[PDB]
């Protein structure tokens, strides 16, 4: 968070196993996401040459300190053309830190829905800055509508730092694990607004199965099966007969109570799969593989 | 305590702009502003030209609309004025007859619409042209990395100074490969200080041919210097005819700055406005020779006829009459007086233009040819 | 488009 | 009253040449003009007057009225197909004010569109939640 | 888009 | 390569 | 074809 546009880059990475390579370059920007709208980037960009080999890489001040993780560079050859992207140390210090204790990242959520704040926007709200974090509306129950955030309000710094993006604020934090308290700056009615925060927690069924998508399930009750709540139509469930309301009873001869008793046998990988479930008062079976 | 470019950067990054303008198409390039005040942006031709919308965003992230100043594509130059401008922030210019291969260099600029990227190297070379023979081309050329979008960025000194316009790159693949060219920061002072001034650029001539100094024409005219301009002919009734200014002359230097190669002395004074005094730095037969010169152009003459008024109120008589010309098609020819026309009478020239700036759809002059009296038609 | 937080 | 499976014959006492003429013909009558048809059911004559058709206050994709005693601007409902519906308004919404402007009614919602602005911004209720919606 | 080294 | 200026 | 009068 003390990069700024300017400061000279060290790259060191392997490219085409020639070997350690180190090259030269500075900051070209920061704050910088795009590549993949859904991934939480908040990207370093630099001129130091990055070819294929470097990511994974360090990028380091011209002390030595790690200030950025080499990941990916826009090339519409394949060859570096001047423009490599890093993760900032700070988000690699966070996510490092979660993945030591959890050996995963406690994904954790504030509860505030948003969209950039444009140039257009800040027009139409007459609100001083012309960028940030634009709160289209609070969640209710959440952390965030606790603190006191109203929607229409403009988030201009977090921890003092300020913001280049929503993007970038909502990469920040995707990385900071679930109840670390920090600080925002805000602009409702042209006055600043400061207040302190606190994570909450926050499901597909290829998030169950990997490449089954369309059709939300979870739990049922204390133990009564794998409810399935809504199904879109030509989804790779719907098309072996996963309907909406149906509750999975068992699979393979042994009962299915839950999300946790279905992976019992999932794990035991058996060739075809004979799911139980039941369309309301019927009891059908269900086929895969 | 380390180095850094940001306290630099911070300084000029908010005098560049991104633009975007929009078979219909949509665009995207950079500008640089000129004037804090007026809103005028420099920026490249081929970036707003054909411009329907010319949407500017500043640094910090501002909209405004932009539309046309001023435009020269044979230098690839365009001046935009923005709209209703507030607080906006002009960069500092310097003159880049100071630059030397090796000064650091930053380019700045707008890669493939991602937002304002700062990038740095040196100054590779300079004086180069010929990437488009026709085009009035006296580049730097930098290892600064540039691509498509970085199109009239800043290429600033070390102090932030702008030296250059970014503009085009010598790539086989679309990609920089470490030759970036910039034009001169001199050359966009000229021809936009002209834009604003004049709407487009006043352009002057010194009425000489020439092709370059080789190595192996500096041994057949017993030469000395192995690059410049060797005066091939000079047509009469120029500046340089008027000077004296002969054929077989090699010109070294102008204005004490040598010359790198003819392209360049060509590019040079390409942006000079007209009747801009200047000297130069000739080498004739052994002899060191210096010459001023005064740039010219490529009663009230209308369309290729020379003419005044003839007696007291009598009409105006044509004085000259260039073949070829909208003159031809009308058939006037040398020593022609004109009494009237369109049935109104004509006594002098005030008279002729009070019916010529009535502006009418067809022009019937009342003249009379040797001793008889006759018509022409216009328009 | 919107994304959350 | 028009069934299908009936045959139109005449039009205002001018028989029609064919259906390719009558679309031709009334497609040009303005907006709301009253006309007569000639019609075959069964055999049997049939003449029914008729007026010309469309293809509070919406604007653009989106019905509006007003709500209350300047209780801002109800909304009504909306078509899923509207270029207004593809923004998130659904049925039921109140605006209490848009562009950090207070909105009593809908003489106020058209003044602000008679301000043009690039961007809208705004300050609708659903349920409990005080939310915000854009536009263009 | 971009690429992934 | 014979311009004029 | 499918024509609407």
């Amino acid at each position: 968070d003390a990069l700024r546009v300017g400061d000279y880059t060290v790259a060191i990475g392997n490219p085409f196993g020639l070997g350690e390579t180190v090259t030269s370059g500075i900051v070209s920007a920061l704050g910088r996401s795009g590549l993949n709208a859904e991934n939480y980037e908040n990207f370093i960009q630099t001129d130091a040459a990055i070819n294929r080999g470097n990511a994974g890489g360090a990028l380091v001040n011209l002390n030595g300190e790690l200030i950025g993780i080499n990941t990916a560079i826009l090339a519409p050859d394949g060859g570096n053309i001047g423009i490599g992207f890093a993760i900032p140390s700070n988000m690699v210090k966070n996510l490092t830190s979660q993945m030591v204790e959890y050996g995963q990242v406690k994904r954790g959520e504030l509860g505030i829905m948003g969209t950039e704040l444009n140039s257009e926007l800040a027009k139409a709200m007459k609100v001083d800055a012309q960028r940030g974090a634009f709160v289209s509306q609070v969640l209710p129950n959440s952390s965030a509508a606790k603190a006191g955030i109203k929607a229409g309000d403009v988030i201009t710094s977090l921890n003092g730092k300020p913001i280049s993006s929503f993007a970038a604020l909502r990469a920040q934090v995707g990385t900071m694990p679930v109840g670390s308290k920090l600080t925002l700056g805000l602009l409702r009615d042209g006055k600043q607004v400061n207040v302190n925060l606190e994570l909450q927690q926050s499901v597909d069924s290829s998030s169950i199965f990997n490449g089954i998508e369309g059709a939300e399930m979870s739990n049922k009750g204390k133990d009564q099966g794998v409810v399935v709540n809504n199904v879109k139509t030509g989804t790779p469930a719907a098309q072996i007969g996963l309907k909406k309301g149906d509750v999975i009873i068992g699979a393979n001869q042994q009962a299915v109570k839950n999300i946790a008793e279905l992976r019992k046998v999932l794990d035991s990988k058996p060739s075809v799969l004979a799911l139980n479930i039941q369309r309301g008062d019927s009891t059908i079976y269900l086929l895969m593989q | 305590q380390m180095p850094s470019l940001a306290p630099m950067l911070e300084k000029v990054m908010p005098s560049v702009v991104s633009i975007n303008v929009e078979q219909k198409f949509m665009a995207l390039g950079s500008g640089v502003i000129i004037d804090a005040d007026k809103g005028y942006v420099v920026t490249n031709n081929h970036v707003v030209d054909n411009a329907t919308v010319i949407k500017v965003q500043l640094s910090d992230g501002r909209k405004f609309d932009a539309k046309m100043v001023g435009k020269d594509p044979r230098s690839d130059i365009a001046l935009i004025q923005i709209q209703n401008p507030k607080n906006l922030t002009a960069i500092k210019m310097a003159d880049s007859d100071a630059l030397r291969v090796g000064d650091y260099t930053v380019a700045i600029g707008n890669p493939f619409g991602l937002g304002e990227t700062v990038t740095s190297g040196i100054v590779s070379a300079l004086g180069r042209s010929g990437l488009n023979a026709e085009n009035y081309e006296n580049f730097i050329q930098t290892d600064a990395a540039i691509n498509r979008g970085n199109a009239g960025g800043a290429l600033v000194n070390l102090n932030g100074e702008l030296i250059g316009i970014n503009t085009a790159i010598l790539a086989p693949d679309g990609g920089n490969i470490g030759i970036g060219f910039a034009i001169p920061s001199n050359m966009v002072k000229n021809l936009t200080s002209q834009m604003v001034e004049y709407g487009q650029v006043k352009r002057g001539e010194l009425g000489i041919m020439g092709t370059e100094l080789n190595s192996e024409l500096a041994k057949a005219m017993k030469v000395d210097a192995q690059r410049g301009a060797f005066v091939s002919q000079v047509l009469p009734n120029s500046s340089a005819a008027k000077a004296g200014i002969k054929a077989g002359d090699v010109i070294t230097s102008l204005n004490g700055k040598p010359i790198s190669s003819f392209a360049a002395l060509r590019a040079q004074v390409g942006t000079m406005p007209v009747g801009s005094k200047l000297t130069l730095g000739l080498l004739r037969d052994g002899k060191q020779v210096n010459v001023n010169l005064e740039l010219q152009q490529s009663f009230n003459g209308i369309e290729g006829a020379e003419m005044s008024n003839k007696g007291k109120d009598q009409g105006v008589v044509v004085n000259n009459v260039k073949t070829g010309t909208p003159a031809a098609q009308i058939g006037l020819k040398k020593g022609d007086v004109i009494i009237g026309a369109n049935q109104q009478a004509v006594k002098n020239i005030a008279e002729l233009r009070k019916v010529l700036d009535s502006k009418p759809s067809v022009l019937a002059l009342n003249i009379q040819r040797g001793d008889s009296t006759i018509y022409l038609l216009m328009q | 488009c919107y994304y959350k937080i």
